[PDB]
RNA sequence: UUGACCUCAAAUCAGGUAGGAGUACCCGCUGAACUUAAGCAUAUCAAUAAGCGGAGGAAAAGAAACCAACCGGGAUUGCCUUAGUAACGGCGAGUGAAGCGGCAAAAGCUCAAAUUUGAAAUCUGGUACCUUCGGUGCCCGAGUUGUAAUUUGGAGAGGG
RNA sequence: GUUCUUUGUAAAGUGCCUUCGAAGAGUCGAGUUGUUUGGGAAUGCAGCUCUAAGUGGGUGGUAAAUUCCAUCUAAAGCUAA
RNA sequence: UUGACAUUGUGAAGAGACAUAGUUUC
């Protein structure tokens, strides 16, 4: 009966999950994560719906 | 018909008629065995209302118990705890002498059922009661879709385990306010009451 | 009744056009019936009166119906029941030993 | 055992309680099997729906009699009025029950509409075999949804007829106050000789 | 968690920052609200007056609902409805179309007059009103409707 | 003399059934003290441990002698909540539930008490055959001190 | 889904009129003792003594007398989730 | 150990009351 699972405010983690979308963009963001994208043609890369 | 008469009659119980009658059967039974098959109902219109029937594989017993309090065993009257518990001489037992008359029926015809059973006397010494008993493994009872029931295994020693009328009523089954303690069943409703409830995400 | 349609008071409450349903048949548990009056009519004269029944119509001929009333709530469970038990008693007197 | 400003407590943990600890750790699993449950039904419910005809009812007591409410099952009278049976009205879907009874018109009718609709928006395949699969619509509260009925209108005219609402409820309170009294009152003086 | 702990810090200390004169040990002054009336009676008033002892009566069986009665101030009350169609009531402040507010409706048992509402007539229907909240109501040409 | 009945017996009589085990969970019985109260007896630990009888795959509970006091709800069970609250309590230490509301799941019913009386209409068993979880014929038997159909309070029954 | 027997001078559902309308006892309830409960002039359970009625009976969380009102229908019984 | 109630029924004589017919109680 350790407590195993965390209670986080729903309106957080959506400000969460909002800031983390933002930062795929910003390219160095995205290099400093590792992620080879030192050549990507741009960013956000977005590719047809055909895939 | 005469069971409406035989239910009336029954209800005076001090008149004279039925003192006589009282009287003469209780010298009767004490007579007899502790434990003893009945031949026949002695109050027809009673055991047919508790869900007695002339059809093979219903039986009746009469038995006899002892009155008055459970006197606490232990040596001497010797308690060794604190005072609250050394009381040996007042206590009362929370069965009624009448699941101790149908439990004993019952382990005297283990092959049975114990289906109900009534009061039938009474002097200073004993209760006296006939249980009313069913077969179930009698393909009249096999059969008969109203009685079959008894035949589950569910039903194996309700005498023992307070589920016969007797049992119910002093394991204080009933709807309400004043059965709050007892009624979803006792030891049963304390645990719920007591049980640390923990979710995942901590409520 | 008829509810005033206000928050206290006597007949407190929101009005409602309503509807008074069909009697349910328990309701009428308590009732008679020609089968049950007879048949507690001809027991009553099979096995006469008991004990404590004929303390109380002496009672009342010889000491009235107050100290009957008294006496029969101790031997009944309370006083209403004495009151029905010496109101049947004081008919078995009027009914019999009278007209 | 007392010391600092602090608020007094009550644990009750003065029992053996660390015996009697559920930890629903089964939240998932048991959500898992509970929507297995129903697909399960759902298909040996053949087109039927999950669940049956609920009526509406207004809610118990002062705090949530504002608001209507689920009730168990429809009355005789209005099962009656839906012209049906309910032995029947039983095996249509249909909630019966016969504890509940109609002190209240509003409801009635409400109710007896839900069974108009109800049975206007339903087929009941033929007793033989045949089965002309029609696709089965899960809920049946969602179908019939309860709504909470329109008390009044956003707008309407002020009539002030002039006495105060706080003093009628204050002399509403007061009437029944000394209701018994007055009564007293009544019946000595009429005992005047 | 535990790596941010004092309890880390004290490994290797003696005492682990309980003292060496007066040590850590079972229950000191007694198990929970022990010595309430005697050795812990200073905190006890002080921090806690009011603790022994009784006042008022008993009530047997009490269900809340009974008393049920939320309130709402007129500080508020044009809260109640949904401010689209708000301004258009405070504009055109009149009898012949004023805004019934059902307070019941919003869930209240009773009207307060905490202060001020504009000039604007209502209608308030609802169960309880403070004598004050109904002069204010009024004086901007409103009435209270006592419903149930 | 013969033949019943009632009650009671006996058989290596025909066929069956109980025991013991397991026992996490379940239905009952019986029943502590350590402990807490800074001592201690009421209280607490606890209607707990140990002891005893009895079940299942769940058990128990269950179609209201319920809840309410409303515009009333509507079998039972469980979850969230009511609430560390009403209340109990050397009113000390401590203890402590229920009604409403939301949700999981949903399902409802049968006896007794009734003249079939123009027909005991009911049933165990043996037996022969058969299409064998059973059917039919026949025969002993049960049963009127009442076995079927009909009726269960929501009703419902007899007449028209 | 198919297919074969029609069970039947069988069974059931519904509307109006009339008369009926059986409904559980050493129980309910009461005193007292004891135990238990949050349950307090007594929450349940049990022992002993008393022991009902039928427009009755139970309950309505402060004892009692009176008068009403509301609500169920006990002392028998089966039942999946 | 002592009392009351229940197990507990039947006669006869004598006391005891509606207040010198016998229901009732010792
Ligand atoms: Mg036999
Ligand atoms: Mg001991
Ligand atoms: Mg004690
Ligand atoms: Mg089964
Ligand atoms: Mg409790
Ligand atoms: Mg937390
Ligand atoms: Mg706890
Ligand atoms: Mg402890
Ligand atoms: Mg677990
Ligand atoms: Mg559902
Ligand atoms: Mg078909
Ligand atoms: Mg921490
Ligand atoms: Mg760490
Ligand atoms: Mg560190
Ligand atoms: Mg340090
Ligand atoms: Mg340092
Ligand atoms: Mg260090
Ligand atoms: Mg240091
Ligand atoms: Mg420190
Ligand atoms: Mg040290
Ligand atoms: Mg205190
Ligand atoms: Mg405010
Ligand atoms: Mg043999
Ligand atoms: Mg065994
Ligand atoms: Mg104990
Ligand atoms: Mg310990
Ligand atoms: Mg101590
Ligand atoms: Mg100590
Ligand atoms: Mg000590
Ligand atoms: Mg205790
Ligand atoms: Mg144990
Ligand atoms: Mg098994
Ligand atoms: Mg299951
Ligand atoms: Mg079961
Ligand atoms: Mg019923
Ligand atoms: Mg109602
Ligand atoms: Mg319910
Ligand atoms: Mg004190
Ligand atoms: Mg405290
Ligand atoms: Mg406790
Ligand atoms: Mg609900
Ligand atoms: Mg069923
Ligand atoms: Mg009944
Ligand atoms: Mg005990
Ligand atoms: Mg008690
Ligand atoms: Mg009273
Ligand atoms: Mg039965
Ligand atoms: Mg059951
Ligand atoms: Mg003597
Ligand atoms: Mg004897």
């Amino acid at each position: 009966w350790r407590k195993w699972n965390v209670k986080v405010n729903h309106n957080e983690k959506r400000y969460a999950t909002a800031s983390a979308i933002a930062a795929t963009a910003v390219a160095s963001l995205v290099l400093a994560r590792g992620h080879r994208v030192e050549k990507i043609p741009e960013i956000p890369l977005v590719v047809s719906t055909d895939l | 018909g005469a069971y409406k008469y035989l239910e009336e009659l029954q209800r005076k119980k001090q008149s004279d008629v039925l003192r006589f009658l009282q009287r003469v059967r209780v010298w009767e039974y004490r007579q007899k065995n502790v434990i003893h098959r009945a031949a026949r109902p002695t109050r027809p219109d009673k055991a047919r209302r508790l869900g007695y029937k002339a059809k093979q594989g219903f039986v009746i017993y009469r038995v006899r118990v002892r009155r008055g309090n459970r006197k606490r065993p232990v040596p001497k009257g010797a308690t060794y705890g604190k005072p609250t518990n050394q009381g040996v001489n007042e206590l009362k037992y929370q069965r009624s002498l009448r699941a101790t008359a149908e439990e004993r029926v019952g382990r005297r015809a283990a092959n049975l059922r114990v289906l109900n059973s009534y009061w039938v006397n009474q002097d200073s010494t004993y209760k006296y009661f006939e249980v009313i008993l069913v077969d179930p493994q009698h393909k009249a009872i096999r059969r008969d879709a109203r009685y079959n029931w008894i035949c589950d295994p569910v039903h194996k020693h309700r005498e023992a385990r307070g589920l016969t009328a007797t049992g119910k009523k002093s394991r204080g089954i009933n709807k309400g306010h004043k059965f709050n303690n007892t009624k979803a069943g006792r030891r049963k409703t304390w645990k719920r009451q007591n049980t640390l409830s923990l979710w995942r995400y901590r409520k | 009744t008829v509810k005033t349609g206000i928050a206290i008071g006597l007949n407190k409450g929101k009005k409602v056009t309503s509807m008074t349903p069909a009697p349910k048949i328990s309701y009428k548990k308590g009732a008679a019936s020609n089968r049950t009056k007879f048949v507690r009519s001809l027991v009553r004269e099979i096995a006469g009166l008991s004990p404590y029944e004929r303390r109380l119509i002496d009672l009342i001929r010889n000491s009235g119906e107050k100290r009957a009333r008294k006496v029969a709530k101790k031997r009944l469970g309370s006083f209403t029941r004495a009151k029905a038990k010496v109101e049947e008693m004081n008919n078995i007197i009027a009914a019999s030993r009278r007209h | 055992a007392i010391s600092k400003n602090l608020p007094i407590l009550k644990n009750h943990f003065r029992k053996h309680w660390q015996e009697r600890v559920k930890v629903h750790f089964d939240q998932a699993g048991k959500k898992v099997s509970r929507r297995n449950a129903r697909a399960t039904r759902a298909a040996k419910i053949a087109p039927r729906p999950l669940d049956l005809l609920r009526p509406v009812v207004r809610a118990p007591t002062v705090k949530y009699n504002r608001k209507v409410r689920a009730g168990r099952g429809f009355t005789l009278a209005e099962v009656k009025a839906a012209g049906l049976t309910a032995a029947y009205a039983r095996t249509i879907g249909i909630a019966v029950d016969h504890r509940r009874q109609n002190r209240n018109q509003e409801i009635f009718d409400a109710n007896v509409q839900r069974l108009k609709e109800y049975q206007s928006k339903i087929i009941v395949f033929p007793r033989n075999g045949k089965a002309p699969e029609a696709e089965q619509v899960l809920s049946a509260a969602a179908t019939f949804p309860i709504a909470q009925p329109a008390t009044d209108v956003e707008a309407r005219a002020v009539q002030d007829n002039g006495e105060s609402a706080f003093r009628t409820l204050r002399l509403a309170r007061s009437e029944k106050k000394f209701r018994g009294i007055r009564e007293k009152r009544a019946r000595e003086k009429a005992e005047a000789e | 968690p535990s790596r941010f702990t004092k309890t880390r810090k004290h490994r290797g200390h003696v005492s682990a920052g309980k003292g060496r004169i007066g040590k850590h040990r079972k229950h000191p002054g007694g198990r929970g609200m022990a010595g309430g009336q005697h050795h812990h009676r200073i905190n006890m008033d002080k921090y806690h007056p009011g603790y022994f002892g009784k006042v008022g009566m008993r009530y047997f069986h009490k269900q809340q609902a009974h008393f049920w009665k939320p309130v709402l101030n007129l500080d508020k009350l044009w809260t109640l409805i949904p401010e689209d169609k708000r301004d258009q009531y405070l504009k055109s402040a009149s009898k012949e179309t004023a805004p019934v507010i059902d307070t019941l409706a919003a869930g209240y048992g009773k009207i307060l007059g905490k202060g001020r509402i504009p000039n604007v007539p209502v209608i308030v229907k609802a169960r309880f009103v403070s004598k004050l909240a109904e002069e204010k109501i009024r004086a901007a040409g409103g009435v209270v409707e006592l419903i149930a």
